[PDB]
């Protein structure tokens, strides 16, 4: 008893471990655990975002965080600072210890594959395996829009240079129609015109290739969104289980 | 690398036409004439523009208005490339389907803007993968200074190339291949035995391209110059003369000749001792003789064309406050958000998240209130920061999320300078674009991310709101803040003892608790030992290695520690580059720290260890606040000066283009780097060009319904390399892998299609070098594409310094980091080492008896055949040696999932090692197999004297990467930036940290890792039953 099993005591635990649970905490959090130089204790408290770690020092059967070490039984620190606060150990540091981690949260684990089991164990694999098949799906998708997208310029581009090409035989044909009505000669007009109608007809072949682009993007870009709201919805439940799940 | 590490024991996608793979073998393409008309000619797919304005200027002459048009030679081709520009084509020598075009037509003008050269350096545009002009028109300031700015940067490196013309340009166009050290490892030394090498040089004679030699017995620390003089005083004996008239040959002929190794393209251009040239050193190692080529200067210098570097068309008092003047707490207004992609299933309600940081952060980030139908995304809300506008530290940022998580009883981020680049405090209204979330993260906010508005406005937009005071708020100069220290230092004295933890300067002898310096940089700190430094932070200054530690222990929220800090920054001694490393890594975002990082690496990085350590320092890069800073400008400038540093520089570039989030730094990088580099940029598209057809070559046989039988996927190949726009692309180029190696003509029948999973190209180039074939290699590379190349490239960078640390410790373990390069989104290339099997393959071998019978000592006797008595030793001693090299080092990095595919073996015994993917889990081996060729006796090989040794050597060398514990931390931690999945963050270097001890002793260390060993379990799959699925 004592410290072994206080609520607040992991000791097992690593650095990285603390972090996950000390993640948007409120300024007060904390818990104690082994160092790792095995004073032989660490205190984790949450300030201002961040997690300090402060050392206990265990000389001659006293602890304390510095020389004067006062105290002699981790307890008897840990539980003085929940009702002093810590600021006559360094005047930064105003907050109390005002909220533990709890090694009771929600079944002894850990000790003995589905072996050892299983529910929604098996439901993680199943969203986290639809969660693999959206993501995947959604930057495939998110590409194809953005190669869409430079075509939509490309096609622009080149809307914009048979646009001019008319603009250059009109500069050119209008001063040849009218010369070649001098010579009474047409069918060669017919020549020109035959072009001409090539030309216009071309552009329209253009201008509805793109258009037809437009539309598949812009269903393309509702199919993108829907990928989103549906990955959304799956983040925020796939958490939930690993809360359920692991403890 | 130069022999195929062979011992001798004896001495946005792409492709062709948009939407379309390949373009028919005929096609249609529409003219757009200059008098009008619209003329489609029928064209063969490689008809190059020569022929196909030939042809148009032929068939115009049927159609009306024929005399409105000049001379063939009056005009040139104009089209709309696949990357949406219009690029007028020069080269009238390019095929129609190396073109990129859009759509198969052309357009006829006369050339305007007639600068043909400004517009020709297009040649950037293609080696970047993007149009240069893009540029033209950004808006953004910062970015259209960076492209002038940086230019002093190339003029200063074209200059110091000119600086003694003509071997000042070979220098860095043939640098030095070179290590670091010219000091010679007692076990390479022991190999001459004498403190001498011999050596063979080659002249090639009269016309008959005949090959005379000369073997010479030199001191190994003998500069080129000596070499070449021993070899005019061999010829010349034969002459007879007279000395004074053989001791003025000599003199006057010594500077008259050049060396270069035989077979590839590198130099002996310096006066380094001769074995401190890499080559030289693993001849030394391979036991080869070095053979190197005689050749006058004049017929080196006279065929290196350079000399244009121009400066490009780019090239054209205010209200400001103090930001410590401003009197008021930081706020910023959260006005609305355009939309969010959720549906309102349940309306967990969205709400930005706001935090203010220094990748650590300056204070308690907060919420605006779940105000919020989803429907509209408005809070018009001034959020409340705890922290004084003028304890704004330099490099203080936003980051800001909309997001959730859930309440018992994530969507899209942003990150903002508040200062920019000109150090002024952001103010008004700002429009921010947001970022999709990553992957493998839910954690409302993202700092590490990069900063700035996406450039994709399709996207959900923030609206922000920043704090007007009466004019432009400017961060203080270094000459005010260097004032306020001194001010504040001189308080210290004045108060009466102090009773808070950053209290003192005496100073006690108990102060060997700062051999702390000795912890690595992720051991993490107490807030007891945070106090304690910086209380000692000026008897920091004598153990100058603390420095990152002290970093860490600055309240960067609090301006008076701050100007203190700079203070002692400012003349810092200064730290080892390994050290200076770190100082670069995400955790240290303050412009005065990195300043002093940049100038350590400007002082003591070798070109050596920069080629070494280019892959971290190019991430690096990501971390910097703004486009222009001191290391782009160190590594820019080291890049023009070096081309082998260039080199893999642009690659490193290159290979992250696609990667939206960099596009812009990298690309403007590459074009001031492009503009200044010289002829290499030819060489360089050479490359792209090569690589282009191989990725839209793999593309075709991965997914446009080529997934038929591997033979028929070969007859597409071989159909396709016949090709002669294949057969040009693809022959006469420098290698990616190592531009030494010039890549010739390729050997068609030895190309193929691995019959893999995966089905990657494996390539043969010949080495059209005159001295190649007969003294030293031909060149095979393969071609993956589809398989993040990453990390191996990471795992072999670091097997390499691995071998080094040893290799100069006289700790002789032989690794095989063979070359791979990652070359854009998942495509690469791997070096193939020749003569080599993997285990499998060898125990599939007849084993000297026949069929697929094998057994454990099938490996030994493979070994032992192939290396017949006397040699033997050698084999042995190579295998154990290699073997224990990576047993550790696989060990140490948690490379897992290893097997007898996994594992090669040479003829010679080296093993290694190849195909890693994995890093740090995300073990140990040692087959019964391996025992077996250790030892060569029967089932007892576990207690043998072989084997002791063995582990010795394993002992000895996981220690020696124990001791240079740091280096690789810091590796690891540079590497932070990319999209690597097995580096996220920190905690995923902490594998490491436990492989190797580090919270323990090295005495608790050792009997960690020999537990970790004398377990290790062995055996292995033999014949027996099911070497094939593995039942039992
Ligand atoms: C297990 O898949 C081996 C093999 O096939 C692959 O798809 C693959 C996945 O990365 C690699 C490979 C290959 C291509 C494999 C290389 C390698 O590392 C080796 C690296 C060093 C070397 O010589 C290579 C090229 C041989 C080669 O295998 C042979 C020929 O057996």
């Amino acid at each position: 008893m004592s410290l072994q099993n206080a609520e607040w005591y992991w000791g097992d635990i690593s650095r990285e471990e603390v972090n996950e649970k000390l993640r948007d905490t409120a300024d007060g959090t904390f818990l104690v655990r082994d160092a790792s130089t095995k004073g032989d204790y660490t205190l984790t408290l949450r300030k201002g975002g961040n997690n300090k770690l402060i050392k206990i020092f265990h000389r001659d059967g006293k602890y304390g965080f510095s020389d004067p070490l006062t105290f002699s039984s981790v307890v008897e620190l840990i539980n003085h600072y929940r009702n002093e606060s810590l600021a006559q150990y360094n005047p930064k540091l105003d907050v109390k210890l005002l909220y533990p981690v709890s090694k009771y949260q929600q079944q002894v684990v850990k000790e003995d594959e589905a072996v050892g089991k299983h529910e929604y164990n098996t439901q993680f694999q199943e969203k986290s395996r639809e969660y693999d098949r959206l993501y995947e799906e959604y930057t495939r998708t998110s590409q194809e829009i953005q190669m869409k997208r430079t075509a939509i310029e490309a096609f622009n581009e080149t809307i914009k240079i048979f646009e001019e090409q008319c603009q250059t035989q009109e500069r050119y044909s209008k001063e040849y129609i009218e010369k070649f009505k001098r010579e009474g000669n047409e069918k060669e007009i017919q020549r020109i015109m035959h072009n001409y109608d090539k030309l216009k007809s071309r552009i329209s072949e253009i201008i509805d290739s793109r258009r037809r682009l437009e539309e598949d993007l812009k269903k393309q870009a509702a199919e993108y969104r829907e990928i989103d709201k549906r990955m959304n919805s799956i983040k925020p439940d796939l958490i939930q289980l690993r809360k359920t799940r692991d403890q | 690398s130069y022999y195929h590490h062979h011992h001798h024991h004896d001495y946005p996608s792409s492709g062709e036409l948009w939407g379309i793979h390949l373009m028919p073998p005929r096609i249609l393409v529409e003219c757009l004439l200059p008098n009008g008309m619209i003329v489609t000619l029928e064209c063969l797919r490689e008809a190059t523009l020569i022929t196909i304005k030939h042809e148009l200027f032929k068939e115009a002459r049927k159609y009306p208005l024929h005399q409105l048009l000049q001379d063939e030679s009056s005009y040139i081709f104009v089209s709309v490339t696949q990357e949406a520009e219009r690029e007028e084509f020069f080269d009238e020598t390019r095929r129609l389907c190396d073109l990129r075009l859009f759509q198969p037509f052309l357009k006829v003008i006369e050339p305007v803007g007639n600068r043909e050269e400004k517009i020709l350096n297009r040649e950037i545009g293609f080696a970047i993968g993007m149009p240069v002009c893009e540029f033209d028109m950004v808006k953004d300031p910062e970015v259209q200074d960076f492209r002038r700015n940086i230019l002093n940067v190339c003029k200063e490196a074209v200059d110091l190339r000119d600086l003694n013309s003509p071997h000042s340009r070979a220098m860095y166009v043939y640098p030095p291949n070179v290590e670091s050290s010219p000091e010679l490892p007692k076990h390479i030394y022991n190999k001459l035995d004498k403190g001498q090498i011999i050596v063979v040089i080659w002249v090639i004679v009269s016309p008959n391209n005949d090959k005379q030699k000369y073997t010479l017995k030199i001191n190994h620390d003998c500069v080129p110059e000596q070499v070449i003089a021993e070899a005019i005083r061999k010829k010349t004996r034969s002459m007879l003369l007279s000395s004074e008239q053989l001791k003025l040959c000599v003199l006057e002929y010594q500077g008259k000749y050049i060396l270069k190794v035989c077979g590839c393209d590198e130099y002996f251009l310096e006066k380094y001792p001769l074995s401190q040239y890499k080559y030289i050193r693993s001849c030394i190692m391979l036991g080869r003789m070095p053979n190197l080529m005689l050749m006058a200067k004049e017929s080196l210098y006279s065929q290196l064309p350079m000399d244009c570097f121009t400066m490009p068309s780019y090239s054209r008092e205010t209200s400001t406050k103090s930001l410590w003047v401003i009197n008021s707490a930081l706020r910023i207004k959260i006005l609305c958000a355009t939309y969010v992609n959720v549906n309102i299933r349940d309306i967990d309600k969205i709400y930005v998240r706001t935090g203010i940081y220094h990748g650590g952060e300056p204070l308690c980030d907060n919420v605006n209130t779940q105000r919020v139908p989803c429907s509209n995304p408005r809070w018009n809300e001034w959020l409340n920061y705890d922290i004084y506008i003028p304890d704004l530290p330099r490099a203080a940022r936003l980051c800001l999320s909309i997001c959730s998580v859930k309440g018992r009883k994530p969507l899209a981020w942003g990150n903002i300078n508040l200062f920019d680049y000109t150090d002024t405090l952001v103010s008004g209204k700002m429009a921010l674009n947001l970022w999709p979330v990553p992957h493998g993260l839910e954690d409302l906010l993202n700092p590490i991310g990069v900063t700035g508005s996406n450039p994709n406005k399709e996207t959900p937009c923030l609206e922000l709101e920043f704090d007007w005071f009466s004019s432009v708020v400017k961060f203080p100069d270094m000459s005010v803040i260097e004032e306020h220290a001194n001010w504040s230092v001189s308080r210290e004295a004045g108060f009466s003892y102090s009773h808070a933890g950053l209290s003192n300067r005496r100073e006690n002898d108990k102060e060997q608790l700062k051999a702390i310096s000795t912890r690595d940089p992720l051991s993490e700190i107490t807030e007891q030992e945070k106090d304690f430094l910086w209380s000692h932070r000026h008897y920091c200054v004598t153990i100058p290695e603390i420095l990152p530690k002290l970093l860490l222990s600055v309240k960067w929220n609090s301006r008076d520690e701050v100007a203190q800090m700079y203070c002692l920054v400012k003349d810092w001694p200064p730290i080892k580059p390994e050290q200076a490393m770190e100082l670069l890594d995400c955790n240290y975002p303050d412009p005065m720290v990195r300043g002093f990082a940049v100038r350590c690496l400007e002082k003591y990085l070798t070109d050596d260890k920069l080629s070494q350590y280019l892959i971290q320092l190019v991430q690096v890069l990501k971390y910097e606040q703004y486009l222009d800073n001191l290391l782009v400008r160190f590594l820019l400038k080291k890049a023009l000066t070096n081309q082998r540093i260039g080199h893999f520089f642009f690659w490193h570039l290159k290979s992250e283009m696609h990667n939206k989030t960099v596009s812009q730094r990298f690309g403007l990088l590459l074009e001031s780097y492009c503009r200044a580099c010289g002829m290499y940029l030819k060489h360089l598209n050479r490359q792209v060009e090569a690589m282009e057809k191989l990725i839209n070559l793999t593309d075709i046989l991965k997914q446009e319904k080529k997934d038929e039988t591997q033979k028929v996927q070969m007859k597409f190949l071989v159909e396709q390399m016949r090709r002669p726009d294949f057969m040009d692309a693809l022959q006469g180029f420098l290698s990616p892998l190592n531009p030494a190696h010039q890549l010739g003509n390729l050997r068609l029948e030895e190309c193929r299609i691995m019959s893999s999973a995966k089905r990657p190209l494996w390539l043969n180039w010949e080495n059209p070098d005159i001295m190649s074939e007969l003294l030293f290699q031909n060149n095979e590379i393969i071609f993956k594409n589809g398989d993040d190349l990453r990390q191996d490239m990471l795992t072999l960078q670091i097997i390499r310094i691995m071998e080094n640390i040893w290799q100069n410790q006289g700790l002789d373990l032989r690794m095989l980091p063979y070359g791979c390069l990652s070359i854009g989104d998942c495509v690469g290339l791997i070096e193939v080492v020749r003569n080599s099997h993997t285990i499998m393959q060898i125990q599939c071998k007849g084993g000297l008896k026949g069929a697929l019978q094998f057994n454990s000592h099938t490996l030994h006797q493979w070994l032992k055949d192939k290396n017949k008595g006397e040699i033997y030793d050698a084999a042995i001693d190579l295998f154990t040696r290699s073997c224990a090299g990576y047993c550790v080092a696989t060990f140490i990095l948690g490379i897992g999932d290893r097997h007898n595919s996994n594992i090669m073996v040479k003829d010679d015994g080296q093993l290694f090692h190849i195909d890693f993917g994995h890093f740090l889990d995300h073990p140990f081996v040692l087959t019964q197999d391996f025992l077996i060729v250790i030892s060569k006796g029967a089932q007892e090989c576990t207690k043998t004297r072989e084997f002791e040794r063995f582990q010795e050597m394993c002992y000895k060398a996981y220690l020696a990467i124990r001791q240079h514990a740091n280096l690789f931390i810091n590796l690891f931690s540079m590497m932070l930036g990319s999209g690597m999945p097995e580096l996220q963050s920190f905690d995923d270097i902490a594998y490491i940290r436990k492989t190797l001890a580090l919270d323990k002793t090295e005495q608790e260390a050792l009997e960690y890792f020999m537990k970790q060993m004398n377990d290790a379990r062995h055996g292995g799959w033999t014949t027996k039953m099911d070497w094939i699925f593995h039942t039992i």
